[PDB]
């Protein structure tokens, strides 16, 4: 009980995984609020996949699963990935495929030598697919059997139209989810999270005012606005009309 | 002797065959995996002295 | 002769016509085998392996329907189709005609 | 009985064999179904070759 869990980020240089930085504090899962039940669905799917390794080995199917998260930027995708990794006590292996330093063979080698009990995150997947750089080479390398036990891979991108349905298939990305802008439930959850204990009607009015003012409000913008009025709920509520 | 590998095997077989051993010792398998994952398990072993089976 | 004791070597290829009979000889490839598409026995074995415990008649009907629909069905395609209807044998059986 | 066998893949770089990746779980033989008796024939031939040096 005196030991605090930490999340370790693994960066890739050349054809090797390196421990970038120092162990980080694990962000609580409830801190990130995406939607009504998207977090629950993703957590349940991940728990089912992890807790049933006998199912995959007996049927001779690779113990590999992939997820895709597409939505507006700043919607809390990477934060949710970090929170999920902290909950599962895994480690994220962040890799930017948008860089031209790595090639298709280099990407396959890095993805095959990923540490055990570790997650791999490949952001900006649209850039490589749109175009060292390759579009089909990455998906060919993903389907390669060169991997380890329980290779969980997460896909995140701003838009999904640039990709193709061939990417989404068994043995590849399996459960894609769309993260959207804040809703009334999301806004009131954020308001009660930032300010520990207030009138729920006040939070509801705040959420309604924000929804009326803006239609495509992002959670990053909400957090930035909250930072302006830190430890000031009434002033923030009175200043909602200022945002317009 | 303890150097031989049959020592641990015989002790585990003893602690399985004689479930109700009033005198016993404890061996802890502790491994801190990367990303701060701690795995612990208590293996109970017969204590030094005399035992009858 | 540059080898060690018990050097077992396996050859795999998509087609054999590109090679020559000189390759197949003692001191070389010895027991060549041809792997083909799924059969009725193979299909029912796969069905009972993926789903632990069902009616063998259901597996036989599934195999017959697959054989009628496709003549060159590959086991990889069968596994991929099973992944679509994971933990869903009745739906998979009803969706055999969908493959055509 | 508490030890699980593993299969190790050896890759080749330059003129040397290297241990690629980590030990993998061994896929059961019955999981792969090729034909009526091809697997049996191959297994029998391999066993005969190995067991008669
Ligand atoms: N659901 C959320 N709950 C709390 N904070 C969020 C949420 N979504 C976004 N944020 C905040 O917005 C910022 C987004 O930064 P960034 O990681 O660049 O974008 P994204 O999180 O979309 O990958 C984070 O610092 C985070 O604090």
């Amino acid at each position: 009980q005196q030991e605090e869990g930490k999340t370790v980020m693994y960066t890739a240089v050349g054809s090797e995984w390196r421990t970038f930085g120092y162990p980080r504090r694990r962000r609580p899962l409830d801190s990130v609020v995406l939607q009504q039940g998207l977090a629950d669905r993703i957590v349940k799917d991940i728990r089912e996949f992890i807790d049933n390794p006998k199912w995959y080995i007996d049927r001779g199917i690779p113990y590999r699963r992939g997820y895709l998260l597409y939505g507006p930027p700043g919607c809390g995708k990477s934060s949710f990935i970090t929170a999920l990794a902290g909950e599962l006590e895994h480690s994220i292996c962040l890799l930017s495929l948008t860089d031209s330093s790595l090639s298709d063979d280099r990407l396959n080698h890095l993805l095959s030598v990923a540490p055990q009990q570790s997650l791999v995150l490949l952001e900006d997947v649209d850039a490589a697919f749109l175009s060292r750089l390759t579009f089909s080479g990455l998906l060919n390398a993903l389907d390669g059997v060169a991997s380890t036990e329980a290779r969980i891979v997460f896909m995140t991108t701003n838009y999904i139209d640039r990709l193709d349905p061939a990417l989404i298939r068994p043995g590849r990305v399996d459960l894609k989810e769309y993260v959207g802008y804040c809703s009334h439930w999301q806004l009131t959850q954020m308001f009660q999270r930032f300010y520990p204990g207030q009138a729920p009607s006040l939070a509801e009015n705040f959420a309604e005012h924000v929804l009326k003012a803006t239609s495509e409000i992002s959670p990053a913008q909400v957090q930035g606005y909250f930072m302006l009025y830190k430890n000031d709920p009434m002033g923030a509520v009175h200043n909602i009309e200022s945002l317009r | 002797p303890a150097r031989d590998r049959s020592y641990a095997w015989l002790l585990s077989w003893l602690t399985r065959h004689s479930t109700r051993t009033q005198h016993l010792s404890v061996e802890t398998s502790y491994l801190q995996h990367e990303s701060g994952r701690i795995s612990t398990k208590f293996e109970f072993i017969p204590s030094p002295g005399n035992h009858f089976i």
